[PDB]
């Protein structure tokens, strides 16, 4: 999946998430690369930034491949919403079992410091639906603004999610229709980010650290617009955010879906 | 299980606090401030002091009184924006400096120098003479660590920086790295934990066609079990071009490492796993060899070990076979010949059966995927002799530096051993020749009169430098360093017993003052020392 | 790594020399032999002390004088065709005779009696009060050891004998064995190292429906690497009658083993493997446990260990997954659930899911296939606390023998563990009520003048028992036996200061004396005693 980024004045980028084909030093998982308004542009699709040691990208660790056979990270939605963009992630969950996740980043961040990655899914009546299978952003609603308490013109991701975490392949059809906020995705990352530079913990990102690594505690204030720093990155995070489920079928699976505002 | 040993003879701070000590201060003497001392080194005729903000120098050859002074003093202190960054993320105002951690002579003339700077590692040259600054400061990046407490290795050969540390604030990418010299720079595979796993940093030899790294790191040969450490060595290629356009680009063709052997054989085999200190390639009996000082791991009853390894048994183990995991589920076991690539890995472009080659760039896939997946051998190094030379398992305190001198007594024939500790406490022993060994002498060196101050009291061994020149072994403490000699020969004064019974190389009986003296090769005086062994037959 | 705690209270040979002792004379008094005492066992109010040759007689009750007397004796030597047969196999003439290695109460009037028998092994029913034997010898193989330094386990339920030793000359064979009691013989699988590989036999108890067996053996779980020993305890189902026509006929059907877990955690864990002693089934703080001893391997850097284990942590193992080699070459993996067979492997038969069953004969061949070739569970048991309740890692000897007195005090409710060692030196700490440990007293209790004789001076402390109803702690060594009082309380005589700071459950400061003595829950007396302080606040 891709997102395109260019306000009025600058000359542009693009987020690309992609699946890897087990070849992690060929192709970065997640990236960020140059789209000029000039097609004839020298500088077209390159890394918005690369240096001997900090780019503009994520790849995927050999150590994670080699834990987890035919190891990938597939990309089934992306956008962009204030001043970040989201991709929504599955893969296999490291030491079978998937995790689905919402990856943030700043749309100024060319160092990728801003990284944060956390579980989603939605549950009701015991049953938990945790396999992400597509999505579509959108505005709420009168009935959902009130239920999420937040104004009309907010941005509210909706998704489909399959039963349980097991069998990404051959989903079974119990599945569900789930919306998240915009707004309790970012305050439920800024409140990680606290929690991680107050001390607490660690980043919990096996995937990519390879290792326990612990948040740092240090002088710094967190606002709605943090874009990080070289500590306490990349973050990650054990606790769901969890959507309000509007929707459950056991019968036909559900596989897409799109929304508007009438 | 061997017991440990007594020694000759034991010095107490009674006596060694006569020994002459540096703490930064010029001739004519005033609260003294610790230094943070990082390491010494001599070259040429002058000791240089690493530390906090300063390299300090002193003129080793004409120090003769009871405080050993500065004579020059290089100062180089981080701007004030980069030390409010490094507090801003979290690090203690004590950090927040720049420490000396690099300090190379680069040529006749030119002192390479990186500090931790703050959290924020740069490197920049020094005129020798003025130990003034030329040129302009640059990064430091992978050449010298963030954290004034991190181990970390660099050495030039010829015009090139092997270096190893970490890249990154976090120091979670641990690298070797190679930089500089109109060579292309190098570094080990960014996150594959098969070529370093959280390595910590020992040691670089410069020998024959290789870099030879030493190091610890976790051991995968035991992903499945728990956590263990094991000690390393690593070659490379001093030639290494990098890999082709789609393999290791940018990356080392010729990086293997294998297992060190210090143990104790038995019904099961004893060993010490954490790599502490190992010296320089040094010649003796004939052989080209390191010493090296293990240690048994922290979470455990504490012990430490001498192991000799002869660079021949080394540069052996990475001709043999290649260790695999056929399975994410089996265990390690050797790679069979037939499926190992040719070119062989490892070898360098342009030896035997690779003239065809002119530089690994030109290096087959197939060689070069092999080695990118297989970077550790099979085979553990031997040590000289397959066990330890020396043994201390009776005290708290582990041993770390380690000097030697391949060139003591009279016939500068006979190799003495020193060991330094975590509490300040030197040993020393005679390398039986290469079988075995003789436990000297035991002296504690540190001297809290002198290195006590400013609320530090620390006993640490942070280096040491022997110097024949000058008789002398050169101590480092963080506060001080203390200047030892050799021999303590001259202090049996008029006892023949005594003197004898020393049995030490730099000792003997001189018949013309009826006193035991350190004896020169310069010396046409006759002398009696009975090393073989100390037979008295009173007594003093 | 932590650090040794020092004792409260240090008794020297000075003072310990002053205990009764055992050196098997009978009232009136004449050079001694050495007693070659195998081991001691307290039934009903006799000290019986097993040796060659001979089993001696103690009267506990009536004992109280310097010297400890016999009462009685029991001989039985080797016919010397016997003695013959072993020296011409190369045995040492000291080996060769009749060393007692199992002595057991068969009921309230016979003892069950075996020997090696100079290399043939032998057992016998003694009656109680004669100390006669009555009907014939019979085979000790497999019940008892041929060679006396070996160790052995034996022990009667129901019963049925129940023995773990070697059944050959050569020691080849060890075997876990069952037999006597109206019951079928059993034995582990002869030549199957899943099973048993070199085991080391400890202790044995019985505990529900079962046997627990404790032992160490060379651990499968190390094939590839190298030769390292673990520790275990093993299930059999009291109730075992062996298997079918078709699988482990005449073998258990119930054996399966574990590894126990006596470790300080940390980066990495430090395992004390080598497994010592372990005490009978202790009701200690409402909880069924055992305490154990554990060392360091022979060649290492010596250390030693106490751990305690929960019965019901025990039991808890043996319902897990258990452990398989997916292949020669892969690691050891937990077999998943749905891969065992039912009924479950190791359940005894008219168990829950089991009625059906009438007897272990009855299981299906699926399941009993499943459990030969499954001896081994996955996990490891936890210690209580999960780490050891005692260190000793900075003395040359190592802890063995271990006895507790679960009813120490006034109100009979602290837990007072006796540690022996190899040296003759007891320890003593009370368990914090079941969180960590207080290091009461250390003992020298060897007696030179009373047990160093006929050339033999060996401090290997062989046995303990503890026994509350005459205040003592009987101490086994090769050629004496020595009574040690629980307490030293008297020995503080008027000194208030020293008595509360001993913190010890036994002792206590009476107001009606002036005196520290020891405190019996009969006394109506009143006493003072600080135990979780020792706040003096002089001076003696
Ligand atoms: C470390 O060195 C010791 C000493 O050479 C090795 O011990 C030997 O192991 C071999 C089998 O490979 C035996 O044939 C020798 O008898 C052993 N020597 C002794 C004196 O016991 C040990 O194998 C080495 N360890 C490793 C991992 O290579
Ligand atoms: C022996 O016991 C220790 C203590 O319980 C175990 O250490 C723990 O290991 C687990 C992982 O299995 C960790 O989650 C705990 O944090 C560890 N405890 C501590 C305090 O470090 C150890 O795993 C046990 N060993 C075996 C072989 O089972
Ligand atoms: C909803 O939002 C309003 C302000 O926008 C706030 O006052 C109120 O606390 C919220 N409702 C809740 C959480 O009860
Ligand atoms: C080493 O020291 C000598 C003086 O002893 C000095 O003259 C010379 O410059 C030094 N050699 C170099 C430059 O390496
Ligand atoms: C060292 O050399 C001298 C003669 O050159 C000899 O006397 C002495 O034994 C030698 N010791 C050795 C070989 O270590
Ligand atoms: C135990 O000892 C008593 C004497 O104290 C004795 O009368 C009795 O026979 C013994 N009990 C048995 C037989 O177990
Ligand atoms: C033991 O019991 C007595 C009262 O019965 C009490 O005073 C003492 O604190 C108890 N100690 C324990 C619980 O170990």
């Amino acid at each position: 999946y891709g997102v395109i980024v260019r306000s009025e004045g600058e000359d542009g980028k693009l987020f690309i998430g992609t699946a890897v084909d087990g070849k992690q030093d060929y192709f970065p998982t997640l990236s960020s690369r140059k789209l000029p308004r000039d097609p004839e542009s020298s500088a077209m699709l390159d890394y918005e930034l690369h240096s001997d040691f900090v780019s503009s990208l994520i790849k995927i660790p050999s150590d994670t491949l080699a834990l987890v056979s035919h190891f990938d990270i597939f990309y089934i939605y992306g956008f962009a919403s204030g001043g970040f963009v989201y991709f929504l992630t599955v893969q296999p969950e490291t030491p079978l079992f998937y995790t689905s996740r919402i990856v943030r980043l700043c749309k100024d961040d060319p160092k990728f410091h801003s990284y944060v990655s956390l579980p989603f899914g939605c549950t009701r009546a015991g049953v938990e639906y945790r396999l992400l299978q597509a999505a579509y952003l959108a505005k709420p609603g009168e009935a959902l603004a009130q239920a999420f308490n937040i104004s009309s013109d907010e941005d509210v991701l909706f998704a489909i999610f399959s039963k349980g975490q097991k069998q990404y392949h051959h989903p079974p059809d119990d599945s569900a229709l789930c919306a998240f906020p915009i707004r309790a995705i970012n305050l439920q990352i800024k409140e990680r980010l606290q929690s991680c530079y107050h001390g607490e913990g660690n980043l919990e990102l096996n995937w990519l650290l390879g290792k326990d690594v612990q948040c740092t505690k240090a002088p710094v204030p967190i606002d709605d617009n943090f874009c990080g720093l070289d500590i306490n990155q990349p973050l990650g995070g054990s606790t769901p955010v969890e959507g309000l489920t509007l929707y459950t079928t056991s019968r036909d699976r559900l596989t897409s879906v799109a929304s508007y505002v009438y | 299980f061997p017991e440990d040993s007594e020694p000759i003879s034991i010095s107490h701070g009674n006596y060694t606090k006569q020994y002459p000590v540096f703490v930064g201060h010029k001739p004519g003497r005033t609260q003294r401030h610790r230094l943070d001392i990082q390491m010494i080194m001599i070259m040429n005729r002058t000791l240089y002091v690493a530390a906090r903000d300063h390299i300090y120098t002193v003129d080793i050859d004409t120090s003769h009184t009871e405080e050993i002074y500065c004579s020059k003093k290089l100062t180089w202190k981080s701007r004030q924006a980069d030390v409010d960054t490094c507090r801003m993320k979290g690090k203690h105002k004590d950090e927040c400096h720049n420490f000396i951690k690099v300090l190379l002579k680069k040529n006749d003339d030119t002192l390479f120098v990186c500090g931790t700077n703050a959290f924020n590692p740069s490197c920049r040259n020094y005129r020798v003479d003025t130990l003034e600054t030329f040129g302009d400061e640059f990064s430091g990046m992978a050449r010298c660590p963030y954290d004034a407490k991190h181990a970390n290795i660099a050495l030039f050969a010829d015009g090139k920086l092997y270096s190893a540390t970490v890249t990154d604030f976090l120091a979670i990418d641990a690298v070797i790295y190679r930089s500089l010299g109109d060579s292309p720079t190098l570094r080990t595979v960014k996150h594959d934990s098969k070529w370093l796993k959280e390595p910590y940093f020992v040691q670089a030899v410069d020998y024959g066609d290789y870099i030879y790294f030493f190091f610890r790191e976790i051991a995968v040969e035991y992903n499945t079990m728990g956590k263990v450490v094991f000690p390393r060595v690593a070659q490379v290629c001093k030639n290494d071009m990098g890999g082709s356009q789609r393999v290791l680009e940018k990356q080392w063709t010729s990086f293997l490492k294998a297992r060190l052997n210090c143990s104790v054989p038995g019904d099961s085999h004893f060993y010490f796993n954490i790599l502490q200190a190992v010296t320089d390639v040094i010649r003796i009996n004939g052989r080209d060899v390191v010493l090296a000082t293990f240690s048994t791991p922290y979470n455990s009853i504490p012990g430490s070990a001498v192991c000799a390894y002869d660079m021949l048994d080394i540069a052996n183990v990475f001709t043999g076979r290649f260790k695999e995991q056929k399975s994410p589920d089996s265990t390690w076991t050797p790679v069979p010949d037939e499926r190992v690539p040719k070119p062989r890995p490892g070898c360098c472009a342009g030896s035997s059966s690779l003239e065809k080659y002119a530089t690994s760039n030109e290096f087959p896939d197939d060689t070069l995927n092999f080695i990118k997946t297989h970077p550790l051998m099979d085979e553990a190094v031997p040590s000289i002799i397959n066990r330890p030379w020396f043994l201390r398992t009776m005290v708290r305190y582990r041993l770390t530096k380690i000097a030697v001198d391949n060139a003591a007594g009279p016939y500068q024939n006979h190799t003495v051993v020193f060991l330094g500790s975590e509490k300040g406490i030197i040993l020393k022993f005679l390398a039986r020749i290469l079988n075995g060994s003789l436990f000297l002498e035991e002296m504690n060196v540190y001297n809290p009169e002198k290195c006590s101050y400013d609320g530090v009291e620390d006993k640490r061994i942070m280096g040491m430098q022997l110097d024949r020149a000058s008789g002398s072994l050169y101590v480092a403490f963080s506060t001080c360093v203390i200047k030892v000699p050799l021999g303590r020969c001259e202090r049996h004064g008029k006892c023949k017993k005594t003197c004898i019974a020393s049995r030490d190389p730099y000792c003997g009986w001189v018949r013309e003052s009826g006193s035991c003296a350190h004896l020169s090769p310069l010396s046409r005086l006759t002398f009696e020392q009975d090393i073989e062994r100390g037979n008295t037959d009173g007594d003093c």
